[PDB]
């Protein structure tokens, strides 16, 4: 019933279809390089979904870290370990899949049964655009311990990966 | 499309078609992780047969051949 | 565009990530699914932030910490996978069965 | 003169659904920026081609047109007209998609360069941070071009393209954090409206940081290792023949133009004949618009000139001499600059 | 604001940096000492803010009541003992020392944070510090294939379990409007629902990975075999204590103190854990694998401990966990001191040790016996106080079942003593024929054995401690 | 031990910048010297 | 609800910029020779044919830099709102952020000494 809310809807469903299709491509395709590039596609589509939900900083950060850094790291680690993917099948190759599928499917239905049953609190107020100054205030008012402590998390992760992949 | 990495020294070809001036020269080079163990230089791409041409050619007939050994300076050999 | 289908989409990524987490043959192909799960939770958080708690966004910060820790943990995971590739010289995850 | 207003009102006078009118003004600047981008590519190519001849007592193209004006026209039309070849074991999807991935975000980052106040597309509150984000997508396209080719010669030089591009984004980020201190945010209009009478005088160090990190985006002969013609022929490009090589070529030059315009808006300003302008009215607005556009292009041209002039002054560096700039000269110095600007804004909050 | 509850943590954090800097400059320094010094200084800083002031909150993101003091001091002592063990054990392998203690102290800081937290973000970040540090320490010796395999599998499993926990935390933020706190979360939703139960169960999945409960247990056996041994010695005690502190401070306080079905779920998990660990360790040959399944069973005893909340079950958990610290660290000191000298092998190679090294025999015998609930020894008092509490509330099947599984576990705890004592010189193994016969390890072993052999009768001073601690949890 | 390292660091930096600006000025000087190009088809060269 | 104002150009421009490659490249197949598929498909190894086997001799020389990049690139995302809010914050948040930066520098020195 409008043009400005219609573009949001069409863009949302397009991005969601892209996300689902590319994640299924990540998971089902036998070749893994295609899966890595489609994973990058998933990350871009999710970063485009966040912008509809009034989160721009985190969207740019997802585009800057996951696809920018982590996905490149995966594209290195994958050719580190490519040897023509010579894998012989197991007899139960279908069995496990089936189990996972039904299990996974149940969870979805279960989660869906929640998502449509519970009375969410829609809180009709226009959100705030300045979603970057506020995060700055929260890093030093409310959520300061995670800031100060993710510092040493990153230190420890560097110290770990540097001494677990070292060639000696 | 891909190349199937493995823990072995890599062999690469710096073939006749250099993007340079230093003749035409092969350097079948084997490396250990951006290193160099050794290389077989397969020269021979410019043998046209001087030392057997110089036996049906007298001095004045052969002297223009002579300036093609060092293409840069054709008087250290004349 | 509504909260409901955002939650459902995130749950579908969660389902798919579990499927890739159980179906995986390789060992680098598991962190990919894990990252999908983390993306799904971030998506839920951002939805809650837009609709439920807007004037003071509080889930976006939590998603920032999520993408932070997920990047670090993926780093460490690939470091471990680089090391197991040194000894066993493969990533066929069904060859890592040292128990009977 | 608020051309948006008159375009919508004159178009709203014969009807056409005022929301639809606001919808139909979108493509005009969105393609005008493509026009000036393509023109900047043509100009950059011709400029390098003639100045690299001036440096050498040479004369570039003069038989193409009058002065080589139609040289990149010939290049582009040819590369359209050339055959494309898909080698034996290379993938079909990734091969013809690598160059698109490395070229697209550089165009998409033209939604922030001002050229004049309210003479841009959609000032984003994020702005430069979105550029720092989108610039990190190029290594994916480069690795795609490397993997999607049976040419080990290519992949061996496409990984080192995702080694420098993944190395000169941190100081590139810190040098612009140092500007985000001063300017109340990240929008370009806010980075530059802070200059009303320049950040270079107060960022004497971050200038070098940003400007070395921008030249080293797989662009110029100070580094440009992934196209190291002498070390290993054209690296990742050597299997790309027709219009795909033109996409790579286009991408390099248009990214250079973007770097020049962005240094202009960050550190000098796309306005401001250096006197405190606006001290001296549609006929005056159309004059100061042209003046600001002109001065923007002056500074962008000077940076394009200096960038191409390092290409013929500065022999390259292997890969270790390169990556000992990042994490050893640009990153510590960027951190020092950030801390310095922070401390000075804490002590002397005036002037920032 | 109010960094006084934070001092201990940042104090330890300081030395983390220090133990890297001296390790980056010298490359061979005396870093094993004064890490003990700062941990002691931390445990000393705990007393001024134990009861002399009242409980306070940092910003609402961190509360430092007596319970948090208990768990923080406990994890600090675990790190101290693990250092004293690992000094000359990691040096025996061709690996560094600075990064090791850096990561160990980092895990310690994470677990000392998570015991006093009441906010979702900070819970997650501290949990991930401890988890990632454990993922590293599990694979720190990458010369062996099994170490790296265990680190990979533990990392992947823990990442998945953490993502499930993180989904549940997202829901718990969702439900009750905003609220990322914990006292305000179980404040705007106070009724049974489907989504609250889903969030509950996912958080149970996240916690059970930490406290080694079954069916969330499959990492413990393989990892405890493969991983470095002193890493395991810190891992069990500290990760469990962090997990149980998280369980209380989440389920009781932030989460809900209404939907008390989690009691039923912990009864199920404890039943299965007792029935599984103590039964399947009975069919083993390695020590570390046996200790893993033992740890599972002991977790089951604790889980019946705090499933009965009446201001004594929680206290019983706390005391039994304090006591299991000493007991398990002593056992690991003994197996370290055996695996160093000549043996480097499994159970059957302990035979005939009473003639060569009687001190180690005394140590490991007393520790293993205390784990099975033998009289005067601390584990016996811990188990009988668990049974007292869990029987007082009205759980009758759990008490009988845990008693019975202790009666089963004494068997595989006594197999080791049959080896070390009963087996005569005509039945030594090849490892003990050539047995020869470091200082910080010996003093730690003595400090541990005297504790587990004397801190059962000297119990009133540290029952008053725990009952003073547990006034705070709702019930 | 440490201050001397930073001074040598800055010295190397300054010397590098100077030796780059030297070639910069050289190339900027070559772009006034007249081209020695021989615009052959219209400016042919006379053989000996 | 959409409060970002400054988009509706990002979308269309993502569309047109995703449409220039596919269209300039589709305006090549309409006018170009076809395929020539026998020997023009071979792989350029400088005139000579490739040797065979064709491996790479993998190395960490390009992985470790991506690792530390992931670290220091996650770090920067914690600094943009700091710089942008430095007006509002003032003191006690500079003291509290130089801790973050100092521990980062310790990580940098660790990676530097190796």
């Amino acid at each position: 019933m409008d043009l400005a809310t219609l573009t949001q809807t069409i863009t949302f469903f397009a991005l969601a279809a892209a996300v689902i299709i590319a994640a299924l491509g990540v998971v089902l395709l036998d070749n893994v390089v295609y899966s890595a590039f489609l994973l990058g596609g998933v990350f871009l589509s999710i970063a485009g979904l966040y912008i509809l939900m009034n989160a721009d900083f985190v969207s740019a950060a997802q585009i800057l870290i996951y696809v920018g850094a982590v996905n490149v790291l995966i594209l290195f680690a994958i050719m580190l370990v490519n040897k023509r993917e010579t894998y012989t099948p197991v007899p139960g190759r279908w069995l496990r899949q089936g189990g996972a599928a039904v299990v996974s499917l149940g969870v979805f239905a279960l989660l869906t049964k929640m998502i449509l049953q519970t009375p969410w609190q829609l809180s009709s107020v226009p959100p705030t655009p300045d979603s970057i100054t506020t995060i700055g205030q929260h890093f030093f008012s409310d959520f300061l311990l995670p800031f100060e402590l993710a510092s040493v998390l990153l230190l420890m992760a560097l110290i770990g990966a540097v001494v677990l992949a070292r060639r000696e | 499309p891909k190349i199937e990495t493995r823990t072995e020294p890599m062999v690469i070809n710096m073939g006749p078609h250099h993007p340079s001036m230093h003749g035409v020269l092969r350097l079948m080079v084997t490396l250990d992780g951006e290193d160099v163990i050794d290389c077989e230089p397969v020269i021979g791409y410019l043998h046209r047969g001087m030392e057997k041409i110089a036996e049906n050619r007298t001095n004045i007939m052969f002297i223009p051949y002579v300036s093609r050994w060092d293409y840069a300076a054709g008087m250290f050999n004349e | 565009m509504q909260l409901t289908y955002v939650l459902i989409l995130a749950a579908l990524l969660f389902c798919i990530g579990i499927y890739g987490l159980v179906t995986s043959r390789n060992a680098v192909r598991v962190l990919m699914s894990i990252e999908l799960l983390l993306n799904a939770v971030n998506l839920n958080l951002i939805g809650f932030a837009n609709y439920l708690d807007g004037q003071q966004i509080k889930g976006q910060v939590f998603a920032v910490f999520v993408i932070t820790v997920a990047a670090a943990e993926a780093a460490v995971g690939l470091a471990i996978i680089l090391a197991i590739y040194r000894n066993r010289d493969t990533v066929d995850m069904e060859k890592f069965n040292l128990l009977k | 003169i608020d051309l948006q207003g008159q375009f919508i009102s004159a178009l709203q006078s014969l009807g056409l659904s005022h929301d639809l009118a606001k919808l139909l003004w979108l493509p005009l600047p969105m393609l005008m920026m493509l026009i000036v981008a393509t023109v900047g590519v043509l100009v950059a190519v011709w400029l390098e081609r003639k100045i690299s001849a001036a440096v050498q007592q040479r004369i570039g193209p003069e038989y193409i047109g009058p002065l080589g004006i139609l040289a990149p026209l010939a290049d582009g039309l040819k590369l359209i007209f050339k055959e494309d070849v898909l080698p034996a074991n290379s993938d079909r999807w990734l091969f013809t998609l690598g160059p698109a991935v490395v070229v697209i975000p550089v165009f998409l980052s033209y939604i922030i360069v001002p050229f004049g106040q309210n003479l841009l597309i959609s000032n984003l509150a994020m702005g430069v941070f979105l550029w720092i984000a989108l610039s990190s997508i190029a290594p994916i396209g480069l690795l795609m071009a490397g993997y999607a080719s049976n040419n080990k010669y290519s992949l061996l030089g496409g990984l080192r393209a995702a080694a420098q591009s993944i190395s000169y984004e941190i100081p590139l980020a810190l040098a612009v954090l140092a500007v985000a201190m001063m300017s109340n945010g990240l929008g370009t209009v806010e980075i530059v409206e802070q200059q009303s009478q320049w950040n270079v005088w107060r960022q004497p160090i971050g200038f070098l940081v940003f400007w070395i990190a921008a030249l080293a985006e797989c662009e110029r002969l100070p580094f440009d290792l992934p196209e190291a013609e002498e070390e290993l022929v054209a690296g990742y490009q050597t299997e790309y023949a027709g219009m795909k090589f033109a996409l790579f070529y286009l991408g390099a030059y248009v990214n250079l133009v973007l770097s020049a315009l962005l240094v202009s808006v960050l550190y000098f300003g796309g306005w401001s004949f250096p006197i405190p302008l606006e001290t001296i009215n549609p006929f005056l607005q159309i004059a100061f618009a042209v003046l600001g556009i002109t001065m923007t292009l002056i500074k962008a041209y000077f940076f394009v000139f200096l960038a191409i002039l390092l290409r013929w002054t500065v022999p390259r560096v292997r890969i270790d001499q390169l990556l000992d700039l990042g994490w050893k000269f640009l990153l510590p110095v960027g951190l020092v600059n950030l801390l310095l600007t922070a401390g000075l804004k804490l002590a002397f909050p005036v002037a920032f | 604001g109010t960094i006084l509850p934070e001092t201990i943590l940042i104090v330890t954090l300081l030395v983390v940096l220090l133990a890297d800097l001296i390790q980056g400059r010298q490359a061979d320094r005396w870093t094993p000492y004064f890490a003990i010094v700062g941990l002691g200084g931390a445990i000393a800083t705990m007393i001024p803010l134990w009861t002399q002031p009242a409980t306070i909150s940092f910003f609402g993101s961190f509360i430092s009541d007596h319970l948090s003091l208990f768990f923080r001091g406990l994890i600090a002592l675990s790190a101290l003992g693990t250092i004293l063990m690992s000094i000359r054990y990691v040096e025996q392998t061709g690996s560094s020392l600075g990064e090791f203690m850096t990561i160990l102290l980092t895990a310690t800081v994470g677990g000392m944070f998570i015991a006093g937290a009441q906010e979702l973000v900070f819970i997650f970040v501290a949990l991930e510090t401890l988890s990632i540090a454990s993922y590293l320490l599990t694979g720190y010796t990458k010369r062996d294939s099994r170490s790296n395999e265990a680190a990979l599998k533990y990392l992947l499993i823990g990442a998945a379990s953490s993502a499930i926990f993180l989904y549940g935390s997202s829901l718990l933020y969702g439900l009750s409007g905003g609220h990322t706190q914990l006292p305000a979360i179980a404040q705007a939703l106070s009724s049974e629902s489907l989504g609250l139960v889903v969030a509950l169960v996912f958080v149970i999945a996240g916690i059970s990975f930490k406290i080694s409960a079954v069916p969330f247990h499959q990492w413990t056996p393989d990892v405890y075999e493969g991983a470095p041994t002193p890493v395991v010695a810190f891992l069990s005690v500290g990760s469990k204590a962090a997990g149980f502190a998280l369980a209380i401070r989440f389920l009781t306080l932030a989460f809900p103190s209404v939907t008390d079905q989690w009691q039923l779920i912990f009864t199920v998990l404890a039943i299965l854990s007792m029935i599984l660990g103590n039964v399947v360790a009975l069919a083993q040959t390695s020590m570390k694998r046996m200790l893993a399944y033992s740890s599972i069973g002991q977790a089951g005893f604790v889980m019946i401990g705090f499933v009965v909340g009446t201001e004594a079950g929680y206290a019983s958990m706390l005391f039994y966990l304090l006591v299991y610290l000493f007991m398990n660290l002593g056992a690991f000191t003994c197996v370290i001191l055996f695996s160093l000298r000549t043996g480097t092998d499994q159970i059957s190679e302990y035979a005939g040790l009473y003639q060569k090294d009687p001190l180690l025999t005394l140590g490991l015998s007393l520790c293993l016996l205390s784990l099975g609930g033998i009289p005067p020894l601390a584990g016996f008092f811990g188990k009988i106080y668990l049974f007292w509490a869990g029987w007082q509330a009205g759980a009758y099947g759990l008490v009988l079942l845990g008693l019975l599984t202790s009666v089963i576990s004494i068997y595989y705890y006594i197999r080791v003593v049959k080896m070390m004592v009963v087996k005569e010189p005509q039945e030594m193994s090849e490892a003990v024929r050539n047995y020869p016969e470091l200082r910080p390890l010996q003093v730690g072993l003595v400090m541990t054995v005297i504790a587990t052999s004397l801190a059962g009768i000297l119990a009133n001073p540290l029952f008053n401690l725990v009952n003073t601690a547990v006034w705070d949890v709702p019930q | 031990k440490f201050l001397n390292q930073i001074t040598n660091y800055a010295k190397e930096a300054v010397q590098s910048a100077k030796y780059i600006g030297q070639g910069l000025s050289v190339t900027f000087d070559h772009m006034r010297r007249r081209p020695i190009t021989v615009q052959y088809p219209y400016e042919k060269l006379i053989p000996s | 609800v959409f409060v970002l104002s400054g988009y509706e150009y990002f979308l269309g421009f993502l569309i047109i910029c995703s449409l220039v490659p596919v269209l300039a490249l589709a305006a090549s197949a309409l006018l170009r020779p076809k395929s020539g598929r026998m020997i023009r498909l071979t792989t350029y190894e400088s005139g000579m044919e490739p040797i065979g086997g064709a491996w790479i001799q993998f190395n960490v020389r390009y992985y470790m830099f991506a690792l530390v990049f992931v670290i220091f690139d996650v770090e920067t995302v914690f600094l943009y709102p700091w710089a942008v809010a430095f007006h509002q914050l003032g003191l006690l948040a500079f003291i509290e952020a130089l801790i973050f930066i100092a521990i980062l520098v310790v990580a940098l020195v660790y990676a530097w000494r190796k």
